[PDB]
């Protein structure tokens, strides 16, 4: 599925990311919930406004789901398995709504990372997303 | 499709301060080489064998161009994207046969592009903006 | 938009007849089965805990009558379909807050289910016309 | 990511259809021209009126592959490796032209298996049919 290349290239910009990981987590799902407002419906206990502390701890969540997801690329499905499990049979999300997630992710990474966005780790990042957006539909 | 004023300002104040030079080569190379199939479409471009090279190329460039000129059109006549990409539409949709989807992937590409060259300036608010926009451009595309 | 006379002739003859009772509980139910995630948007209707459960559900079928007598108002009004889905849009979109996508879905499934109906008679030049139909409704849907 | 209820189910549908898949594919094909007009240029060189050979002829190769992916149904990207390697690389299939066929895959179905095509087989060869199409642009 993913390339060495690709993960050698997701690596990458996971380190330099760094301990900022949470931070663009959060900052990815208020992107999402400004520009595709349907998604909040899966968030009506949260407070959604800017600098809520339900949506940074939540995004702290996302980015540690995604860090192990790097650090066991090899087999994401059986690291995301109760990620997976959560996502389609309790929470139902629509599947749509991980390509919009997705997207927000992309463009928080390339809103921070200058030098680390470039066309070849992009290409790579949106694998690796798509790859996670895979196994956390794949209960469908 | 309609922006708010506030949409409407933050659309138009970052777009000013676009390289339209550039922006358009960066969004229409990163398609390429982000969605390989997209490369069927361009097969006289020459060299598409590598992101360096897809990037590089001065037809990717050129054609870029032009992607934006009509993005920068579109941004103009928000309130009828139909008629404005009415010509657009045929030549994509009944002579290249494009899928759609494509529109909306190209559309995501350039808001990533914005924000690659924008950073912090490029807020979650000002990103919903041009959401909406390349949306609706998409759709007039899709007509 | 615009069927040809023989894509009307096509849609028209068959949903002459359609079993306006029976039909959209069919598409409604199979949706609600193949796309479990559009479970969460009827939490109120009940045991939707196995197929058999969703199919035989009152309210499945009692609802799948209201879709259908939306489809079969859309076929009516083939050259405004926008104006005709207008408060199911609003509905929809600004209340519900379903995904569009799902529309194209539930279209999608209507499809599969005049196939299994009509069988031989859902030819690929009848299964192309109503394409056209259902993905008209679902744009306007969508607007 | 197919439960054995969905390989069972799978399994069962094929049976019925029997030798008619050839047939059932080529079908299928000339739903997916007819309703979604832009696959039609990845045929250029193909005859696709009715009744085309050619449309016969690829039908089958289609249905033998699907038949292939049933009949070692946990380990499709294996056996499917080639036909992956044709569709992305060489071919640059568009991904969403996948669900195209698959939906018309499934009408074809319908219209053939008025016993067979449950909601619950529906289910299971919708779920089919995207793991196939996974495995086929997987290398995108
Ligand atoms: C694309 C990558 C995604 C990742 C890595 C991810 C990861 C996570 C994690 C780690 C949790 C916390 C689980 C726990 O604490 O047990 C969670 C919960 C949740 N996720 Fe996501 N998720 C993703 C996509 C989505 C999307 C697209 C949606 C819907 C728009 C969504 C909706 C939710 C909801 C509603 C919760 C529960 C929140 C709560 O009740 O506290 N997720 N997710
Ligand atoms: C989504 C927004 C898009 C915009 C605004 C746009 C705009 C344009 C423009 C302005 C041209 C030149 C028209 C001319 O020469 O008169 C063009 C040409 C072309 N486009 Fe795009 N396009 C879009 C999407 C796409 C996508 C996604 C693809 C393929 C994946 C594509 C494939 C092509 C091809 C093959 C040409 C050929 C140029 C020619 O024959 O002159 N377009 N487009
Ligand atoms: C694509 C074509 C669709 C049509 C033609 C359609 C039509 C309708 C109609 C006629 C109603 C009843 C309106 C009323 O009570 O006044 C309704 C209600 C509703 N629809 Fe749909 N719909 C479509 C798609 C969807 C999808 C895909 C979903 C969810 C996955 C959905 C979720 C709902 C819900 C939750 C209601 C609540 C009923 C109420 O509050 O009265 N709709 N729709
Ligand atoms: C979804 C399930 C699909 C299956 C099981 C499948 C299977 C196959 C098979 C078995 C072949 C013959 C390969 C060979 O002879 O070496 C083939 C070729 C081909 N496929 Fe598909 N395919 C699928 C989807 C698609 C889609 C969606 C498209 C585009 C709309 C497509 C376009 C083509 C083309 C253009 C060829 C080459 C035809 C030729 O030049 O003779 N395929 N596929």
């Amino acid at each position: 599925v993913l390339s060495p290349a690709d993960k050698t290239n997701v690596k990458a910009a996971w380190g330099k990311v760094g301990a900022h990981a949470g931070e663009y987590g959060a900052e990815a799902l208020e992107r999402m919930f400004l520009s595709f407002p349907t998604t909040k419906t899966y968030f009506p206990h949260f407070d959604l406004s800017h600098g809520s502390a339900q949506v940074k701890g939540h995004g702290k969540k996302v980015a540690d789901a995604l860090t192990n997801a790097v650090a066991h690329v090899d087999d994401m499905p059986n690291a995301l398995s109760a990620l997976s499990d959560l996502h389609a049979h309790k929470l139902r999300v629509d599947p749509v709504n991980f390509k919009l997630l997705s997207h927000c992710l992309l463009v928080t990474l390339a809103a921070h990372l200058p030098a680390e966005f470039t066309p070849a780790v992009h290409a790579s990042l949106d694998k690796f997303l798509a790859s996670v957006s895979t196994v956390l539909t794949s209960k469908y | 499709v309609h922006l708010t004023p506030e949409e409407k300002s933050a659309v138009t104040a970052l777009w000013g301060k676009v390289n339209v030079d550039e922006v358009g080569g960066e969004a229409l190379g990163r398609l390429l080489v982000v969605y390989p199939w997209t490369q069927r479409f361009f097969e006289s471009f020459g060299d598409l064998s590598t992101p360096d090279a897809v990037m590089g190329n001065p037809k990717v460039k050129a054609h870029g161009k032009k992607v934006l000129g009509a993005f920068s059109d579109g941004l103009a006549h928000l309130d009828n994207l139909k008629g404005t990409f009415a010509t657009l539409s045929e030549l994509h949709c009944d002579k290249l046969h494009v899928d759609p989807e494509n529109f909306r992937l190209l559309g995501n590409v350039l808001v990533c592009v914005l924000a690659h060259h924008f950073g912090k300036e490029f807020t979650p608010p000002v990103q919903a903006a041009y959401q909406k926009v390349v949306a609706g451009v998409a759709n007039a595309l899709a007509h």
